[PDB]
């Protein structure tokens, strides 16, 4: 019913590994750029 | 009589040090008139958080009279001899100097000495100047350019002493005590840190004898002879955006940490800033101006003006640019500006540096257009570079610079660096530190 059965799974293995490594590296990257905004401090200094 | 020669002809600057530490220096000209002053190595950087604004409050009193000769006594004596007394106080350099007839050379030194040493500090006057400084702040606050550079330091050197204004806080001005101003003077205005400089029709020897006479500081312990080393100020790729859509134009200043007086690259940095130059809506040149940025600025109505700068300091410095624009062209302008910076690091041409070097030398010369400016160079050179640096030397150094060198040095200080930003006014269009950070590379 599905000869690919074995290869299908071997791919799944490679997929998970890359997916982990990659999702991680991209979480770091998203954070990096966004830190500018995350720690951003502001204040309302009206004149007097 | 070619330029080269006129350079090696300018009389040498003489320097002699006293037993107290005071360093006397001068450049003798035939000038009937002259300038002499004491360039102290003190400023707001030496002030800490509790007395930020002392050196400035003190600046406001070094002229209201000394112990010996009170207010009128001082002014009268000085006004009546057709002399001009005046000074200033930066972040790490303070100065007091007079413009008088070469004849009065020796009486002036006496006067200078009487100011740095015996300031009356009349507690009555203090309360008056307190209100004056407070008033000058209200004013200086309406000078976008100032607000913008202070802020620039405020964030580029955030957390350090260099991030303070020279004028100090509204609180310190409101509360500083006669005592505070007192110690400020005692702690900083000290011989080994001061420099009596003069320029004009003056005998160096006569100058130094006069120095010996009133600048007779005494030094017993080693402590006194020592010049303190300031704690290092940490540069920080950051930004501070003070927005007010109500102001007509917007100011923007971006910079990277510069090396510091001592470092030879500074020469190269100046040659580079010489390429990008500066511009302003009244520069006749127009569309033909040599500076691409200027040219672009003109072709696209990008800014009411822009200017590069390399503000040096002892251990650090700020290398950047500042521009004033309309709310809606801030981005195009910023874009183009970083564009040229990236071009400096990647594709400076020999033709550019050639022009740049010439322009630089010309500015270098204008730095010595009168006894006062010349004097200012001496006081500062000794204070900063330790000795005096002749145009013949500068000129030498400058000539060594070439495209390759400009690129290497600029890459070194600019390429892929986290800049310091300060923006004021209707700055909505210019935006995102990140977008600006990426402008620091490739391109």
């Amino acid at each position: 019913a599905e000869p690919e059965h074995d290869q299908r799974k071997r791919m799944g293995l490679k997929m998970l590994l890359i997916s982990a490594l990659l999702t991680s590296l991209l979480y770091y990257m998203k954070r990096h750029k966004w830190s500018v905004l995350k720690s951003r401090k502001m204040a309302y200094r009206p004149p007097k | 009589a070619t330029y080269a020669q006129t350079l090696q002809n300018i009389p040498e600057t003489n320097v002699t040090t006293l037993d107290n530490g005071l360093r006397v220096a001068s450049e003798e000209s035939s000038q009937p008139t002259c300038t002499v002053g004491v360039w102290i190595g003190a400023g707001s950087r030496y002030e800490n958080e509790k007395n930020n604004g002392a050196g400035y409050f003190v600046e406001h009193l070094a002229f209201k009279g000394t112990k010996k000769r009170p207010c009128a006594a001082f002014e009268k004596e000085v006004e009546s001899m057709g002399a001009h007394f005046n000074g200033y106080t930066s972040r790490e350099q303070t100065a007091f100097y007079i413009k008088a007839l070469s004849k009065d050379m020796p009486k002036v030194v006496e006067l200078l000495a009487d100011v740095v040493q015996n300031c009356a500090l009349e507690e009555s006057q203090i309360e008056k100047e307190r209100g004056v400084i407070l008033q000058e702040l209200k004013e200086m606050d309406n000078d976008m350019t100032n607000v913008t550079f202070d802020y620039l330091h405020a964030t580029a050197f955030q957390g350090t002493a260099l991030a303070r204004t020279v004028e100090g806080t509204t609180e310190n001005i409101k509360h500083l005590t006669r005592a505070d101003l007192a110690s400020y003077i005692d702690t900083h205005f000290k011989a080994p840190r001061m420099v009596l400089a003069a320029a004009g029709g003056i005998s160096h020897k006569e100058l130094v004898d006069a120095a010996r006479q009133h600048f007779s500081g005494v030094s017993f312990t080693y402590k006194e002879d020592a010049v303190p080393i300031l704690p290092r100020c940490r540069f920080t790729g950051s930004e501070i955006r003070a927005r007010d859509d109500a102001l007509p134009v917007a100011h923007v200043a971006l910079a990277v940490e510069g090396p510091g007086w001592a470092d030879p690259d500074n020469v190269v940095l100046h040659v580079a800033n010489a390429i990008i130059g500066r511009y302003d809506r009244t520069f006749g040149g127009g569309k033909h101006l040599s500076s691409r940025l200027a040219a672009l600025a003109v072709e696209h109505k990008l800014c009411h003006s822009f200017q590069t700068f390399n503000t040096s300091y002892s251990d650090t410095g700020l290398f950047g640019f500042h521009f004033v624009a309309d709310p809606l062209s801030i981005d195009d302008m910023m874009f183009c500006a970083q564009g040229e910076w990236m071009r400096l690091c990647t594709s400076t041409t020999e033709s550019e540096v050639k022009r740049a070097k010439n322009h630089l030398r010309s500015a270098m010369v204008a730095q010595l257009d009168g006894t006062t400016p010349v004097c200012e160079t001496i006081g500062s050179h000794l204070l900063n570079y330790g000795r005096r640096i002749s145009l013949e030397e500068w000129d030498s150094r400058i000539s060594a610079v070439d495209a390759r060198m400009v690129r290497d040095v600029c890459s070194k200080y600019i390429y892929d660096k986290c800049p310091a930003l300060a923006a004021v006014g209707p700055i909505e269009q210019l935006l995102d530190y990140n977008r600006i950070r990426s402008g620091m590379y490739w391109i």
